[PDB]
């Protein structure tokens, strides 16, 4: 029941197959375009007439 | 400072100049001074009103002689001297605040019918932050700004 359950299948004198791990791909400029909106809402509390 | 006149006739001052049949030149528009009511104005000679008239072919010439091309408008100028720029703002504006706390703190209780009258002397703060504001904030996020648009516009 454990040998048929999930990945990391066990049975032949060691458990093997099925390895978990993580790459972790990243750009992190993609919110540049974002930063800009910030940034000219900053001027926007800047320059409306209070 | 601009003035055109007109000579009139010295013999002639019983009878009317100019009949005024509406009223543009008058004091509409412009007022008489005091000098030249001395030495002349409506004496011997009178004073024209002047109008400037301008052509689209120099009216659309003449609002555009203070930009400049793409260069100008794209172009960080340099990040040690705005990072050696905001360091200096930052350091006089810790000495104008510090002025600042024993301005706010002293306050002292007279009406500032005197404290404009002792503060005519060489005395600063209040004065000076909101303009280090203005020359921080903006110098800063246009900075910020222009790179955004110059790192996502290239590419």
């Amino acid at each position: 029941d454990y040998a048929k359950k999930r990945g990391w299948v066990l049975g032949p004198n060691n458990y093997y197959s099925f390895a978990s791990q993580q790459q972790k791909p990243e750009d992190t400029t993609i919110p540049s375009t974002e930063l800009a909106k910030q940034v000219i809402e900053y001027a926007r509390q800047l320059e409306m007439i209070v | 400072v601009i003035d055109a006149f007109r000579l009139i006739n010295a013999n002639m001052m019983v009878l009317g100049h100019e009949p005024r049949q509406t009223t543009s030149n008058l004091g509409h528009l412009n007022k008489p001074s005091i000098q030249a009511l001395i030495h002349g104005l409506n004496r011997h000679y009178y004073s024209i009103t002047i109008n400037y008239r301008k052509n689209e072919l120099e009216q659309k010439m003449l609002l555009n002689l203070h930009k400049k091309s793409w260069m100008e408008g794209l172009t960080l100028q340099d990040y040690s001297e705005h990072c050696k720029h905001n360091e200096s703002v930052v350091k006089e504006m810790l000495e104008l605040a510090k002025n600042y706390n024993k301005a706010v703190e002293e306050e002292d209780k007279m009406t500032p019918e005197q404290l404009a009258i002792k503060n005519v002397g060489k005395q600063d703060p209040k004065r000076h932050l909101e303009e280090h504001v203005d020359v921080l904030m903006t110098s800063n996020i246009v900075q910020c700004l222009a790179a955004m648009l110059d790192t996502v516009v290239f590419k």
